[PDB]
C-alpha cells in the first residue's frame, strides 16, 4: 500500500537504501548486509571509491 | 493409415530374458489377429506362434515350446513376447504381424486361423558375447587426380562399431542426391564393417563442406567427420 | 517339418507370363487355406496373395492366383511383367502339421542391356595395418541381372572361412551394387603372394588381381 | 578375470553428506568381505574400514572413528561407504578391494584380516578452496636451432587449471610413439600445470600436421590451437 | 595406535639386494598378520608379501619378504634387482583393532649414470600482469639420481610460503624431470631485488636467476 505520508519527509528522506551490485543472485529467503565495494576491474578497490 | 511400430529388441546375453513389443494404430486391435515371425539373416522366413483376439487361444511351433510366452493387453493395446533361454541361433531381424481378421474358416472343418495380410517395420535381435563398442571413423580423402571434369569417390567409414543402429547422412541428411550405404557385415573377431559412399561432382571437391553425420544412439554416439584435401606434400 | 520346393530365379522377357510353383514333398494341401507373400530385399515383406484369387490393396492387376490337386500345387499367374517387383517369393498355408514357409524365388525381368562385370580391389588401409585390422573388400555394381556369386581365393587356393556377401540391391540407374567381405588378419593377410576376386555373372567373368605390398 | 569398479568421488563442498560405491565383476561379491582404502596424492595409503561377508562385524579407524559409515548389499552386488564431514586431508582416491583371506588365523588369534591382491579402478574426492576453474591453453613451438636431421621437441602447454585429471593423446590417440605427458603440477594459487610432447624427426618440419588434445574432463574444456613453428618474421 | 617406520630413500645399484627395516616402534608384531605393498609413483599400489614370504601372480621371483623375530621387525629381500623396480615400498600390516602404515621409501637402481642439472626459469608474461597475479616458474630436467631437494630465496633470505616441490619424473632419456612454481603478488615481485630457485642434486647445488628488466 502507499506510505507517502508515513514514510516522506520534507527535503528528501535518505534513510532507505537498496543494494545495485552483487556478485550473484541472492538464494530464497537470503538477506545479505554487506558493504563492500564494489570491484568491476583487476584493481582492488581496498575501500575507497 | 495401417502401420505397425517397432522397438525394443536388441543386444541381449544368451540365457536371459527380454520383452519385445508391437504396437499399431488406424484399426480395432481388440478384434484382429497378429502373428510373430523372426527372419534368420540369408535365411528364409520362419513361423512363431499366434494369439486369438480373446487372450484365450495359445498356438506354439516346435523351437520355443513352452520356452517362449506371448501375451496381449487390450486395455494398453499392445502385444508382449517373451523369450527365454537364448539360443545363438536366436540373432534375426524379428517381424510383428497380423491376420486377415479374428481366426475365422470355412467348410465345416476349418480353425481360428488365417493369413498375414500386414507385416512390421522389424526388430533386430543380438544374442552373442561381444559388448558395446563405439563406432570408429576415418577421413578417406579422395584422389587429388580427380579433377577437370569426373567424378570422384569418398565417404566415411564406419568400423568396429557394434550395435545396431547406425545412421550414415552428408549435411545431416539434406544432401540426399548420391549417398548409398552399403550392408552391414561381420568380420571374424565379432565386431561389423561397412561402406558408405556419396556420388559428388570432382569439381565440389575442397569448395563445399563436407561432414557425414554418423549417429550410433545406444552408445549415444555422434561423429562429425570432415573430408579436406590430402596433403601428400615431401 | 515340411517345405515348399520353387527355383532360386526366374528371368523371362517383359512381355512373357511367368508363374511359380508351391508343392510340398508329402501331405496333401487341396481345399485347403493358403497364401503367398513377396519380399524385395531388405525390407519388410508384404503380401500378395491369401486364399487364391484374392487381391489386396495398392497392387496392380498383373497377378492370378489357383490351386490344384492332381500335384498337390497352387500356382500364382503373372502376366505382362515389369522390372519394378523383382525380388523373392515365398509360399504358405495351414498344413496338416504346422503354418509352413517356402524357400523362395528371385524374379528377374530383362529391362536393360547387359553389361561385363567390373572388379575393384581394395586392400587395408594404411592407418589399419599398424592397428592389426584387416577386412578385404571386392566392389561388384553396375551389373545386370542382379544375380551375382562371389568367390574368396589366396594364392589360387580358394577361402571359405570369413566369407560374406552382400546382396546386390538396386541403384538410382535401375543397376545392382552388391560388396563382398573378407575376414583375414595382417599376419595372414600380407603372407599370400596373390589373390582373386571372381565374379561369375551370367558366364560372364572378369578377374581382377593386385599386391598386398601397395599398402606401404 | 575379477575386477572392481569405483565412482562417485569429484567436486565436493566440504561439510556437507556424501555417498560412494563400489562396483563388481568376476567374482561371488557375497562371499567375500569387502574394503574402502584411500590413497592421498603426494602422500600413501590411508586404510579407511573393512567389513564382514555378511556384514554382522565391522572394522573401522580411529583417526575418523564414528565420522564416515560404511555398508554392503548382498543381492544388488555392490559395496557402499557413506563417508561425512569431509577435511583438508582427505583428499585421496578410494580404492575398493577384495580380501585375500576371509577370516585366517595364527593358530590362536581368529579375525577377519586384510588382504588385496586384486584392487579396483579408483575414485577420488575433491574437497579444495580453489574451485573447478577453466585453463588457459599456450602452444609449445620448438625453436629453430633443432633442424637438419634432429629432432625439435614440440606440442601445447596447459598452465593454471583445476581438478584433476587430464590425459593427454598425440593425434587424438592416433600417434603414440614419444608421448610423454609429465604430471601435474600443483602451484602455490592451488592450480594445476603440466607439459606433454612427441619425440619426431626434424624432417617433418613443414609437413606433419601438429594438433594437440587436451582433455581436461571434470571441467571438460578442450584447446585446438593450430600447432606450427612460430614463423621467424619480425 | 602404533606405527612402523620406514627409510625415506635407499640406493642400490641393481646387481645387489636391499632390505627394509619394517620396525613397528611399540608393541610386539610376531603371530600376526603381515602385509607389504609397492607404489609406482602416480598409481596404486601392488602388494608385495602377506604373510611372511607370500607372493602374487606375475611379480618376479626375485622379491622375498622376512620377519626379524628377535628385534619384533620385518624385511624384504629382493635379488637381482632391475631398473624397472624403482618404485614405492610400503609397510603394512594389521595389529587386533586397526591397520598401520609405514614412513614410505625410494628405492634408487643405480644402473645409470648421474645427469648434471642444468636449468632454465620462464619470467610471467605482460598481459597477465595486469591483474596482479604472477607466478615465478622453475624447470629442472636431466638429473640422476631422481632424489632431488628443491628450496626458494628471496635477497638470501629462505622462503617458506607457496614453497611447492613436485615430484620428479621419468624422462624419455632414462634421466629425472620436475618443476616447481611460487604464486606471488606484483608488490612482492617488485620489491625484492631478486630471487632465487636453489635446487640440490646429491650434494651439488643447481640454481639459475630471473630478472624484472623482462617484466616491463
Amino acid at each position: 500500500w502507499n506510505s507517502n505520508n508515513l514514510d516522506s519527509k520534507v527535503g528528501g528522506n535518505y534513510n532507505y537504501l537498496y543494494r545495485l551490485f552483487r556478485k550473484s543472485n541472492l538464494k530464497p529467503f537470503e538477506r545479505d548486509i554487506s558493504t563492500e565495494i564494489y570491484q568491476a576491474g583487476s584493481t582492488p578497490c581496498n575501500g575507497v571509491e | 493409415q495401417v502401420q505397425l511400430v517397432e522397438s525394443g529388441g536388441g543386444v541381449v546375453q544368451p540365457g536371459r530374458s527380454l520383452r519385445l513389443s508391437c504396437a499399431a494404430s488406424g484399426f480395432t486391435f481388440r478384434s484382429y489377429g497378429m502373428h510373430w515371425v523372426r527372419q534368420a539373416p540369408g535365411k528364409g522366413l520362419e513361423w512363431v506362434a499366434f494369439i486369438s483376439y480373446d487372450g484365450s487361444d495359445k498356438y506354439y511351433a516346435d523351437s520355443v515350446k513352452g520356452r517362449f510366452t506371448i501375451s496381449r493387453d487390450n486395455s494398453k493395446n499392445t502385444l508382449y513376447l517373451q523369450m527365454n533361454s537364448l539360443r545363438a541361433e536366436d540373432t534375426a531381424v524379428y517381424y510383428c504381424a497380423r491376420d486377415l481378421s479374428a481366426g475365422h474358416c470355412t467348410g465345416g472343418v476349418c480353425y481360428t486361423a488365417g493369413g498375414i495380410d500386414y507385416w512390421g517395420q522389424g526388430t533386430l535381435v543380438t544374442v552373442s558375447s561381444a559388448s558395446t563398442k563405439g563406432p570408429s571413423v576415418f577421413p578417406l580423402a579422395p584422389s587429388s587426380k580427380s579433377t577437370s571434369g569426373g567424378t570422384a569417390a569418398l565417404g566415411c567409414l564406419v568400423k568396429d562399431y557394434f550395435p545396431e543402429p547406425v545412421t550414415v547422412s552428408w549435411n545431416s541428411g539434406a544432401l540426399t542426391s548420391g549417398v548409398h550405404t552399403f550392408p552391414a557385415v561381420l568380420q571374424s573377431s565379432g565386431l561389423y564393417s561397412l561402406s558408405s559412399v556419396v556420388t559428388v561432382p570432382s569439381s565440389s571437391l575442397g569448395t563445399q563442406t563436407y561432414i557425414c553425420n554418423v549417429n550410433h544412439k545406444p552408445s549415444n554416439t555422434k561423429v562429425d567427420k570432415r573430408v579436406e584435401p590430402k596433403s601428400c606434400d615431401k | 517339418n515340411f517345405m515348399l520346393t520353387q527355383p532360386h530365379s526366374v528371368s523371362e522377357s517383359p512381355g512373357k507370363t511367368v508363374t511359380i510353383s508351391c508343392t510340398r514333398n508329402s501331405g496333401s494341401i487341396a481345399s485347403n487355406y493358403v497364401q503367398w507373400y513377396q519380399q524385395r530385399p531388405g525390407s519388410a515383406p508384404t503380401t500378395v496373395i491369401y486364399e487364391d484369387n484374392q487381391r489386396p490393396s495398392g497392387v496392380p492387376d498383373r497377378f492370378s492366383g489357383s490351386i490344384d490337386s492332381s500335384s498337390n500345387s497352387a500356382s500364382l499367374t503373372i502376366s505382362g511383367l515389369k522390372t519394378e517387383d523383382e525380388a523373392d517369393y515365398y509360399c504358405h498355408s495351414y498344413d496338416s502339421d504346422n503354418v509352413v514357409f517356402g524357400g523362395g524365388t528371385k524374379l528377374t525381368v530383362l529391362g536393360q542391356p547387359k553389361a561385363a562385370p567390373s572388379v575393384t580391389l581394395f586392400p587395408p588401409s594404411s592407418e589399419e595395418l599398424q592397428a592389426n585390422k584387416a577386412t578385404l573388400v571386392c566392389l561388384i555394381s553396375d551389373f545386370y541381372p542382379g544375380a551375382v556369386t562371389v568367390a574368396w581365393k589366396a594364392d589360387s587356393s580358394p577361402v571359405k572361412a570369413g566369407v560374406e556377401t552382400t546382396t546386390p540391391s538396386k541403384q538410382s540407374n535401375n543397376k545392382y551394387a552388391a560388396s563382398s567381405y573378407l575376414s583375414l588378419t595382417p599376419e595372414q593377410w600380407k603372407s599370400h603372394r596373390s589373390y582373386s576376386c571372381q565374379v561369375t555373372h551370367e558366364g560372364s567373368t572378369v578377374e581382377k588381381t593386385v599386391a598386398p605390398t601397395e599398402c606401404s
